[PDB]
């Protein structure tokens, strides 16, 4: 488990080396209704279902069919012209009121970006001290190790 | 569609304008005449306070529910997207924690390897300072394959006939016409053979099936694994695109889930039968023979060395290197391992040689253990010998 | 966007779980320390009761907003029919 | 400011008193009827336990609401969840490659732990 990240100042060759040894040990081991059916089929096939491309074109001196199609264009154009009246009445006040809401929504996210930033650096900060604590202790151990190694020889 | 006094279907639904609850005109009127009150809330109410009769006027008795239906289906869409995202991010936590901990654990090895290495040079620099010939034809001489019936009976393949012979009576029970591999079914009445491109299944002294380098009976007793120079194994029929070469031998592991196939390019390929996948390859000339031990964790392979594999570690723990020597056949009894080819040798698996026979003239093509290792059998390029 | 007690733009909004209303933490905290209550409804509330996941959202713009739009269309057109039924 | 189920910007937000989290009324009311518990914390919660303005500027070119806008909404719902199902499938596959490579490393360490200390032990024995 133990591998000191901050203390071990470990080349790319060692990653490539260790990857090969890990690789060799891997060589050894080796709820909705009908809605979901049509939605998954639409996405898989990459084709959206065609809508009513009729109101836009039409034609004068048609028949009973275009008499309907004509009368459709009138009522929707009157609804359109009424739908543009209540927008222009308020105008830009309704738009800029929503623009202000979006600024309150945005700043909230970036506050959380900082809260995460601080606690993430704070955890790493605690790790750092641990790394330097033990890395010294390991240094102490190795020095003592080398002392015996030659001490035992010089006695013999 | 119910009154809130009797519980009947109201034919004249009138309502009190103090507590919203649709009663029937008869019952509410009888309650008001009894005591001037609303029956549900006990508030003040009179007869004139009640709104009687149906309401349809300037209204006329579709569209609005279609939008309601559009909402109801969306309500599911949102619920589904939530549970799909939870599992998405919750799995990403496992992915992230693993990848981090993997490369963390990877650095353990890099450190460990260099210290292990240091220990080597340090210490190194310091330390420095019966014989039956009549089973098959005399004019086309040679037995090329051997098996013993697991439940008792000898099976040989010849330089084109398959023969079943009884060691006790010294009689040939059957000469089967229709051979470099043979397998004896435990049922005693079924025998299998293969040759330079069929597998044949025999009873009746007859061939009952012709199925179109190695042949092995599955643990169930119901299926045969085969290998071929055509690069495929068969049970289904599969090859390795990547390896793409002749398979030289084939054996099931005793539990019947995995098997091994030797290759002409010196690999021992391990396969998962269920998944039909190549799960491991043991490297380290053409493979000639492989054998799984009944202990379930040893595999012996040959190609002039016999290499021993521990399947729990996937490591080569021992190699017996012979000299010119051809190892053609390997088999465990799991106490003993026999080899045959240039000659017959038997090793004790515990300490790795206990028997050595050189009676055959020319190549030994098969070796086998009688039950409890009470005898050994071998066949040669005409004799079948018992020891 | 506003704090209901002061009327300012709260720089640390915390919503209560008894009278649902966005209060400024520093303001509401003092209100709770005065007496354990919610300022609007005068129901009991403590500091732990006051509160400041993985699915990413996008801003409310012109599917659900589109469906509520079509209600406005039809509900207005239904009143248009009354003007001609009554007349 | 958002809902904690769909990822909406709610029109009638309602907060639960067991876990302080604001949901849109319709979506939380649906969960309680499906299974009577809080979706996040899995704590007991009912409809009575719940405790109850946003402007969108309808575009200048607002026919399109029936045809173009509604079409795009069910395209965007369709191709996202399909792509999200694709993302979930790969995470599980990449999970298996993670755990296998992890366990592969465990065996290396275990193998090297026997190797190193015995090499060190041999140096200690060499002196004698």
């Amino acid at each position: 488990m133990d591998g000191l990240s901050f203390v071990d100042k470990i080349p790319d060759g060692y990653k490539n080396e260790i990857d090969q040894l890990v690789k060799k040990e891997f060589a050894n081991i080796k709820a909705d209704n009908s809605v979901s059916t049509l939605t998954n089929a639409l996405y898989t096939e990459y084709l959206k279902q065609r809508n009513n491309k009729k109101r836009r074109t039409p034609d004068f001196n048609d028949d009973d069919d275009t008499l309907f199609l004509e009368e459709y264009r009138r009522k929707y154009p009157r609804i359109d012209t009424s739908r543009y009246i209540p927008n222009e009445s308020s105008e830009v006040s309704l738009l800029g009121i929503v623009d202000s809401y979006l600024k309150h929504q945005e700043i909230v996210l970036d506050t959380l970006l900082p809260q995460t930033v601080s606690n993430q650096w704070r955890i790493n900060n605690d790790y750092i001290r641990q790394t330097c604590t033990i890395v010294e202790e390991m240094n102490i151990q190795q020095r003592k190790q080398i002392n015996d190694l030659e001490i035992y020889r010089k006695r013999l | 569609m119910l009154c809130a006094i009797s519980g009947k279907v109201p034919r004249r639904p009138v309502l009190s304008p103090k507590s919203r609850t649709i009663f029937e005109k008869s019952l509410l009127e009888q309650y008001v005449k009894d005591t001037g009150n609303d029956p549900i809330t006990n508030e003040p109410l009179s007869i004139e306070e009640i709104v009687e009769i149906v309401p349809s006027a300037q209204q006329a008795s579709s569209i609005p529910n279609l939008l309601t239906s559009l909402q109801n289906e969306w309500d599911a869409i949102m619920l589904e997207n939530f549970k799909l995202r939870s599992t998405l991010d919750s799995l990403t936590k496992k992915l992230s924690t693993v990848m981090y901990e993997r490369d963390a654990a990877k650095l353990v090895a890099a450190q460990l390897l260099m210290e292990k290495n240091e220990d080597s040079k340090d210490l190194p620099k310091s330390s420095q300072q019966d014989f039956v010939a009549r089973g098959k034809l005399k004019a086309p001489k040679w037995p090329i394959l051997k098996n013993l019936e697991l439940l008792q009976k000898t099976f040989p393949y010849k330089e084109k006939w398959v023969c079943m012979c009884r060691c006790e009576d010294g009689a040939l029970h059957f000469t089967q016409l229709k051979t470099i591999t043979t397998i004896t079914t435990p049922n005693p009445r079924t025998g299998g053979e293969h040759p330079a491109r069929l597998l044949l299944l025999y009873p009746s002294k007859t061939n009952k099936v012709l199925r179109e380098m190695y042949g092995h009976n599955e643990v169930n007793t119901e299926y045969f694994i085969w290998a071929d120079n055509r690069g495929t194994i068969g049970f289904y029929i599969v090859h390795s695109a990547k390896s793409d070469v002749e398979y030289s031998s084939g054996v099931l592991h005793k539990d019947s889930l995995l098997l091994a196939l030797y290759s002409p390019d010196g690999i021992l390929d391990v396969y998962n039968l269920s998944s039909p996948d190549q799960a491991s390859s043991r490297f380290p000339a053409k493979i000639k023979e492989v054998k799984f031990a009944d202990n379930g964790y040893w595999m012996v392979v040959e190609c002039q060395t016999v290499v021993c594999f521990d399947l729990r570690k996937d490591v080569g723990t021992l190699a017996y290197p012979t000299y010119k020597t051809g190892t053609v056949t390997y088999d465990i009894d799991m106490i003993a391992y026999s080899n045959e080819s240039n000659s017959l040798t038997i090793y004790k698996f515990d300490k790795k040689k206990n028997w050595t026979k050189d009676e055959e003239s020319a190549l030994c093509l098969q070796s086998d253990t009688a039950d409890f290792t009470d005898m050994d059998v071998v066949c040669g390029d005409a004799i079948l010998k018992t020891n | 966007m506003l704090c209901a007690i002061s009327g300012k733009v709260p720089r640390r909004p915390v919503l209560s779980p008894k009278s649902r209303t966005i209060f400024e933490k520093s303001l509401l905290e003092q209100y709770v320390k005065d007496t354990g209550n919610d300022p609007i409804t005068n129901e009991p509330l403590s500091i732990e009761e006051i509160v400041e996941s993985a699915q990413q959202a996008s801003l409310t713009e012109s599917i659900p907003n589109l469906l509520t739009s079509l209600q406005n269309e039809w509900d207005a057109i239904m009143l248009e029919n009354f003007k001609l039924r009554s007349t």
